[PDB]
RNA sequence: UGUCCCAACGUUGGGCCCGGUGAACUGUACAUUCCAGUGCGGAGUCUGGAGACACCCAGGGGGAAGCGAAGACCCUAUGGA
RNA sequence: AGGGAAACGUGAUUCAACCUGGGGCCCAUGAAAAGACGAGCAUAGUGUCCGUACCGAGAACCGACACAGGUGUCCAUGGCGGCGAAAGCCAAGGCCUGUCGGGAGCAACCAACGUUAGGGAAUUCGGCAAGUUAGUCCCGUACCUUCGGAAGAAGGGAUGCC
RNA sequence: GUCGGGUGAGAACCCCGACGGCCUAAUGGAUAAGGGUUCCUCAGCACUGCUGAUCAGCUGAGGGUUAGCCGGUCCUAAGUC
RNA sequence: GUGGAAGUCUGUUAGAGUUGGUGUCCUACAAUACCCUCUCGUGAUCUAUGUGUAGGGGUGAAAGGCCCAUCGAGUCCGGCA
RNA sequence: UAUGCCAGCUGGUGGAUUGCUCGGCUCAGGCGCUGAUGAAGGACGUGCCAAGCUGCGAUAAGCCAUGGGGAGCC
């Protein structure tokens, strides 16, 4: 059974969704987590400096 | 004219599945004009729209086949595909066998014809599978 | 209006599980030839097609007896079983 | 604040309801209960409300269909509107 | 799958965006929905 | 026992012709070549001869050191893992 | 009551479901909790909220596609057949959309395949490929063996219909 | 698939009948996930559809999912916060 | 004779797998497909869903296998021009 | 003279060029905190017809007062 095509098949289950904080389709079902703005991880805003070039 | 969607309603008030139902081909407009299920059950009892019949297969031939191999014949080794424990299951003619012998036995004590004892001695030897069938233990009884 | 015999022996120049659908063309080409009409104004009667189809698509009979008429301002025929 | 009927839902679907089994169709609010909606038809158009029955539709909306008592009339009820 | 209320209501509302624009906003702007979505084609969130 | 001697005939789908639909690979230029030679020693294009009226259809692929991949082998880098 | 144009059956066999027992196995021991029963009856009232369409696949899902792939459950008792949930044929039901057609005894060549005299592995690295054998019953069965096996060894005979 | 016929400006492939076929653990019936209106009706053929199209999962416009007793909702499992 | 054990045998039952053809395909139906043959099919079995283990870390009946077409150290962005 | 070569002509295709600028880029000066009295952000609504943007919030492209403004506006 090859790693593409065929086993792409496989694949219906429902992971990340719509997020209640911040509206992405990033809140993660299973682990309600929201890989975008961090609800359900911190009450702080997920955010990062690597998000952008260093000096900007 | 178009008239699946017809068919589809008709295979409903007709209880039959789409492909047994049947529209008078000189009422094409007529049937293209029916909307409702209404429509469709006045056009039924016109007979413009009708159930073509079902069939079921015939069994005569089978029926034939049936009577010559109750009767004993057509089952030579020529006919036969299954193992011979598999034509007959040996634990369940054992159990017919058996339950026989026994069922014999029993009735010869309540008579009175055998002893509890004689009885005894008896079913342990059917048990113990020493008559082929009831015959076989008849003539045994009788010494 | 005449009775015509339509031999249906070129039918076997095509694969044979499709004899039958080749038989109804020659069946077709020979009246339109034969009454000197256009292949396009030769009608066939059901008949003609249950006949050729009797045995399924790859069993057409050798031959078949037709009957055809000839009329009309344009000129078509019309055939059928016999 | 939010009103409980938000409109008569007219559709042949609806007209037949209204003239076959005295059943009126509104567009509700979706957080309106079935005993809202019964409380709100009878104190809107003084009718006895027997029966409430709900569906929220694919259109974001919340649908009613509302049974009034054989003491009223529907197709009469409606035709005031 | 099963719809909760929430979703039914954005699927709803994809629903109602996914039409054409208006045709007297056509003459009015003297002359084209960017947001059209097919369900087959496309792909809704969630 | 068609693997072979040794190949034959046949069947179905393609292939071929017609309607419709309709891509891609590839393209420095020129280009009808062949035999020799020459040249960075493995040339359709240079030299000498030979041959060569134009275009088109089908074919099996001899050549374009054919197309497809900045050689995997080998070495080199005060390269990496 | 309903349903049926009508009749609007009766017995039987084999018996999925479902019910209830007996036996055997473990250096393996085969959930928990809410709840229910225990604990009667009449009448009346209340029972809100969310889901509910459709596809479920050789076009509705995933695979960039209306993709020959992938993707769970139940229908496992429709008829003949036979050991059979096997083959083959046929119902109920579904379909002609595993979606471009027209024409040429229709050439070469290719993919799948049928039949080949005599020789019979000479072919090839190699019997690769293809073929040979075949179901069931009876007879019969070697070396060897950890005594289980080897074994369907091998070899021989039978097989329809009435 | 074929013969007739229907509709239409237009019909090999949209519909009717007949004849001929295909599918039987599936090409039939009910569904889980997932999709998200693809469901039904009317009107259409510029787009989408391996050709055509009057057809359609396509385009325009409307319509459709009704529960004390079917799920959810309640309980706790591995385990999570 | 009974009994009915078995990481027991046959078996395209379901289901799982893949020895050979070095067949077909190789701008594919398909970025691992198709056909025939072949192996397993009461158990160290197969299978759905839920759930846990995370990058010098997992997971591995061990092939440097597998951790979303990528693994002798995933992917994304940043360091970074 | 067919297939065809080179250059041009008329017409396409294409969107270079020229001209234009409701957008950018950079500099300078000013100014500078918001939120449990629920912010920032998001979702969903809201229009006669309304898909997108903007505005707004069930009082939903808006309501009220004062000053400005003015014969138009939506
Ligand atoms: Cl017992
Ligand atoms: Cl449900
Ligand atoms: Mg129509
Ligand atoms: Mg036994
Ligand atoms: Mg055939
Ligand atoms: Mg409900
Ligand atoms: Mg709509
Ligand atoms: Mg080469
Ligand atoms: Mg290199
Ligand atoms: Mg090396
Ligand atoms: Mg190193
Ligand atoms: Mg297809
Ligand atoms: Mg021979
Ligand atoms: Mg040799
Ligand atoms: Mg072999
Ligand atoms: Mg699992
Ligand atoms: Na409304
Ligand atoms: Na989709
Ligand atoms: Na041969
Ligand atoms: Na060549
Ligand atoms: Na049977
Ligand atoms: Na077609
Ligand atoms: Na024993
Ligand atoms: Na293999
Ligand atoms: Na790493
Ligand atoms: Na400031
Ligand atoms: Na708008
Ligand atoms: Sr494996
Ligand atoms: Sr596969
Ligand atoms: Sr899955
Ligand atoms: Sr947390
Ligand atoms: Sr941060
Ligand atoms: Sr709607
Ligand atoms: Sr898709
Ligand atoms: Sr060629
Ligand atoms: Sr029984
Ligand atoms: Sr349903
Ligand atoms: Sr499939
Ligand atoms: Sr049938
Ligand atoms: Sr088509
Ligand atoms: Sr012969
Ligand atoms: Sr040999
Ligand atoms: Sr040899
Ligand atoms: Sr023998
Ligand atoms: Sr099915
Ligand atoms: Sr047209
Ligand atoms: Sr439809
Ligand atoms: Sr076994
Ligand atoms: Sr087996
Ligand atoms: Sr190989
Ligand atoms: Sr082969
Ligand atoms: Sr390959
Ligand atoms: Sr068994
Ligand atoms: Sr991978
Ligand atoms: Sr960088």
């Amino acid at each position: 059974t090859g790693a593409g095509t065929p086993s792409q098949g496989k694949k219906n289950t429902t992971t990340h969704t719509k997020c209640r904080r911040c509206g992405e389709k990033s809140y993660h079902t299973k682990k309600k987590v929201c890989s975008s703005c961090g609800f359900g991880k911190s009450a702080k805003r997920r955010d990062y400096e690597w998000q952008s070039k260093a000096g900007e | 004219t178009d008239l699946s969607a017809q068919k589809r309603l008709a295979a409903d008030v007709l209880d039959v599945g789409k492909n047994r139902v049947w529209f008078n081909p000189e009422r094409q407009g007529d049937i293209a004009d029916a909307i409702t299920r209404e429509d469709v059950r006045e056009l039924v009892d016109e007979g413009a729209i009708q159930a073509k019949d079902k069939k079921g297969n015939s069994r005569g031939r089978a029926r034939e086949r049936q009577k010559k191999r109750a009767y004993g014949h057509q089952k030579g080794a020529g006919s036969r595909k299954g193992k011979a424990g598999a034509r007959q299951n040996s634990k369940e003619d054992w159990e017919s066998r058996i339950r026989a012998q026994r069922t014999k036995l029993r009735e010869l004590r309540d008579e009175g014809t055998l002893s509890s004892s004689q009885y005894r001695d008896l079913y342990d030897k059917a048990g113990g599978g020493e008559f082929d069938s009831v015959a076989d233990l008849e003539r045994y009884i009788d010494a | 209006e005449r009775v015509v015999t339509i031999p249906l022996r070129d039918a076997r120049a095509e694969p044979n599980h499709k004899r039958a659908d080749k038989a109804m063309i020659l069946i077709r080409e020979h009246l339109a030839k034969h009454f000197s009409v256009d292949e396009d104004a030769v009608r066939l009667d059901p008949s003609i097609n249950e006949a050729a189809w009797a045995r399924g698509r790859a069993n057409t009979p050798s031959k078949i007896r037709v009957r055809a008429a000839r009329f009309e301002e344009e000129g078509e025929a019309i055939v059928e079983a016999e | 604040s939010w009103d409980v009927i938000k409109h008569p839902h007219v559709t042949e679907k609806a007209m037949n309801d209204m003239d076959f089994q005295n059943k009126l169709q509104f567009a509700v609010d979706d957080r309106a209960s079935k005993g809202e909606v019964a409380d709100a038809v009878e104190e809107q158009y003084d009718v006895t409300v027997e029966q409430v029955n709900t569906q929220n539709t694919m259109d974001g909306e919340k649908k009613a269909v509302v049974r009034l008592s054989e003491d009223d009339d529907a197709q009469e009820v409606a035709s005031r509107i | 799958g099963k719809k909760s209320k929430a979703t039914k209501k954005r699927l709803a509302k994809l629903d109602n965006q996914n039409s054409r624009v208006p045709a007297w906003v056509m003459l009015k702007t003297d002359r084209r929905n960017h947001k059209r979505r097919h369900w087959r084609r496309n792909d809704t969130d969630e």
